[PDB]
């Protein structure tokens, strides 16, 4: 029975105007994605010469 | 002041110089580190497994929202706050002609 | 000019920016546990020649 | 030894009563490190054997 | 020669080898929670004459 509902949504197209509703819409597509960024934080140096 | 076995000098800078200007002091550095965090992985069936008996149980007579394939990912702001990203916040990459 | 306009207002210090780099699902998990490379290859140049 | 084990996703079969066929062990640094019996190819396909 | 190909650069430390033994399903688990010998006897110079 899932098999049937697992091949249909293994039929949902990979395009932008169709990722613009698969996403949206709370569908996991069959990517995985990676998030990376960047910070900074202001710190207390104690140089030396 | 004396450490190790060397006698040095102990100055800071603030009340001679850079008091009452506009400059800022070159002693305040700035760290710069990158973070990375997985989004949708899905974990083999192996290690899908709940640590004890007791799991965080779901409502009675209705399906657990659990064992589903994770959609977003849950991290804390810099006051505590915290702040989630999900698939939704990828459009600006996977809608444009360069896909 | 192509540059936002300016915001109304700041809560906190400037805000970031996140990428999102595709990668198969079934990537394995703990490669992300320790620190890792998004890249996928741990290249770099410190160790490896060309 | 506890009543409450690793309980398996319910409705599919415990991977835990298998006979096991890997192990698992800690890097220098401490990444897990795993062998498995794919490795010993080398050893047992050789006319050696 | 017969000798294998240098590596494009290493991470760590001289990566060592490993070998195996065959050895029947039943032997005692318990004999390997200890200090083992992997020839399952324990033939040493030590503790044995010839």
């Amino acid at each position: 029975n899932t098999l049937s509902y697992a091949l249909m949504a293994g039929y949902f197209k990979m395009s932008p105007v169709a990722f613009t509703h698969q996403l949206r819409r709370q569908l996991h597509p069959g990517f995985a994605l990676t998030v990376v960024r960047q910070d900074r934080f202001a710190t207390e140096n104690v140089l030396f010469a | 002041v004396v450490v190790g076995d060397r006698l040095v000098f102990l100055e800071a800078l603030e009340k001679r110089v850079y008091q009452a200007t506009q400059v800022p002091y070159p002693l305040v550095g700035n760290l710069d580190v990158t973070f990375v965090m997985p989004l949708g992985v899905f974990k083999p069936a192996a290690d899908r497994y709940a640590r004890h008996a007791g799991s965080f149980a779901p409502t009675p007579g209705l399906p657990d929202p659990r064992t589903h394939p994770p959609r977003a990912v849950h991290f804390f702001n810099k006051d505590g706050v915290p702040c989630h990203v999900t698939f939704e916040h990828a459009m600006g990459t996977l809608c444009h002609p360069s896909f | 000019q192509m540059l936002p306009q300016v915001p109304a207002g700041l809560a906190r210090g400037q805000q970031s920016v996140c990428e999102f780099i595709a990668t198969p699902v079934s990537v394995d998990l703990a490669y992300f546990r320790r620190a890792c490379n998004p890249r996928g290859r741990a290249a770099g140049e410190v160790h490896g020649e060309e």
